[PDB]
């Protein structure tokens, strides 16, 4: 009984320090995009090669 | 457990330890908790017995026969007990002087004096 | 107690060393150049001919990852 | 997402030395987003981080 | 093995030369039968020339054999996607479930699962 | 008998921790000052304010 008293009275260290935004997305919090379809499609392709796989906005 | 106090709170411990010397005791009975709050005039203790509306004379009365009674007494460990209950009901992390208060009503040696002077646990 | 069958420790040791370059080809396609000089230096320090004042066999595995 | 990565590239302390092999073997890849004059003076000048990360402009918006 | 600095560079030499490490309670385990690899990422001859220059002088020589990986052929990464499937039929062949796998769905699971600089 | 005890164990605080300045200048022990009459007399028409009542030398 003393014990659960003290303490309340993977993905641990990415949810303190980060902020996962598909979780914003998922929920209906995130605004969305429109009239960025040109870059959206090009971020994909670059993570699909080898030479210069990291987009740099 | 995490049973930290506050400012006004450690002054009021501290001074019922001193406030049984003058009484003739030789320990540390939580119904001297009682009687150092209703001695200070505009009190803490006094202002909410106002609002549920409870005779403090009655109250005062109740605890002094418990005190005549008596000869760290081990009903201190339990009346912290319930004390700290009554710190994650308000919505609180410390522990004040109206967290002692509460706590008074949950001890069946302790409850018969808000009975009789008209305070209600719900009302509380 | 472990789980490794009585077959796969009645084998003698000079018979394993043998078939150690085919035996890691099975799962592993690609690098035949890479699997055979790793028996070369595991056969070396067992016949005698390296001191034993070293250990067994020292590797510095380079390149781009993925191949295994 | 990497929100200004002339900070992490060496301003908080310079971290490039640990995203190096994480950016090149395909582990752990990341998106950069920085300014014009700020990625010439951290990324061009290093031949290492050129072969590595790509130009990709911004549009912005008109009317 | 690459990030770090040179003080477990030195004690790691030792190892190779006595086959003894000297133990902080007072132990001499002998490593005469423990394996030394490593893991990095510094065709293949200018590849094993990089990693000679980062780490010390009396270190990289004394190296067994130098085993650089070079990049993947692509007519022995069809030999690789057939191996792997087999170990998800032996956990069905005890329920009398046969998974067949056509010759289009094998072309999908070897240009996208595989790359040379991209890591499987 | 218990309560005149810890009674006694004007002001206790200000006897004990504290040396009375104008003690020493009524019995005449204290040495005057001659000269500071413009910096003596300004720190009176300071303390009679509502803001910023605390001269500091
Ligand atoms: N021939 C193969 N068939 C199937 N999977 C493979 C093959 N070769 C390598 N892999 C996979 O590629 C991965 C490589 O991981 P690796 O980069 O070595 O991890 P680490 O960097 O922690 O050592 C392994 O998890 C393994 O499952």
């Amino acid at each position: 009984e003393n014990a659960v008293t003290h303490v309340r009275g993977a993905y641990e260290a990415l949810s303190k320090y980060c902020i996962d935004l598909t979780e914003l997305a998922a929920s209906g919090k995130l605004d969305p995009v429109i009239g960025r379809d040109e870059i959206i499609s090009r971020v994909i392709r670059v993570l699909s090669r080898r030479t210069k796989n990291n987009p740099c906005l | 457990s995490s049973m930290q106090f506050t400012d006004k709170a450690t002054e009021t411990l501290n001074a019922a330890a001193k406030y049984a010397a003058e009484n003739s005791h030789v320990q540390l009975h939580p119904s001297h908790v009682a009687v150092v709050m209703l001695d200070e005039e505009n009190s803490l203790f006094r202002s909410i017995l106002e609002k549920a509306g409870g005779d403090v004379v009655s109250i005062e009365r109740g605890f002094k026969k418990i005190m005549v009674r008596q000869p760290h007494s081990p009903e201190l460990a339990k009346l912290l007990h319930y004390a700290h209950e009554h710190m994650k009901k308000q919505r609180d992390l410390y522990i004040a002087q109206d967290h002692l208060i509460l706590a008074l009503a949950d001890l069946p040696s302790m409850a018969q004096v808000l009975k009789e002077g008209g305070v209600t646990k719900k009302s509380l | 107690w472990t789980g490794i069958p009585v077959s796969n420790l009645q084998r003698s040791e000079k018979e394993k060393l043998l078939h150690m370059e085919e035996y890691m080809k099975q799962h592993v396609v690609g690098q035949d150049e890479a699997i055979k000089a790793i028996c070369d230096a595991i056969r070396l320090s067992r016949t005698g001919l390296q001191n034993r004042n070293r250990p067994l066999a020292s590797f510095l595995f380079l390149g781009p990852t993925g191949c295994g | 997402f990497i929100d200004e990565i002339h900070t992490v590239l060496g301003a908080a302390i310079d971290a490039a030395n640990l995203l190096k092999p994480m950016l090149a073997r395909g582990e752990l890849r990341c998106i950069g987003a920085t300014t014009l004059t700020e990625y010439r003076q951290y990324v061009e000048k290093d031949p290492a981080f050129e072969r590595r990360f790509q130009l990709v402009m911004v549009e912005e918006p008109s009317v | 093995m690459e990030k770090a600095h040179k003080d477990v560079s030195n004690l790691l030499l030792q190892i190779l030369d006595d086959g003894h490490c000297t133990d902080s309670k007072g132990r001499r385990v002998d490593f005469k039968n423990t394996i030394i690899v490593m893991t990095s990422n510094l065709t293949k001859n200018a590849v094993l020339a990089t990693a000679r220059r980062h780490f010390a002088n009396e270190f990289i020589n004394r190296i067994d054999e130098l085993i650089v990986f070079n990049r993947l052929t692509p007519s022995n990464i069809r030999k690789i996607v057939d191996v792997r499937l087999k170990e998800v039929q032996e956990r069905l062949d005890e329920k009398q479930i046969t998974l067949d796998v056509d010759d289009k769905a094998k072309d999908l699971l070897a240009q996208q699962g595989f790359d040379p600089v991209y890591g499987a």
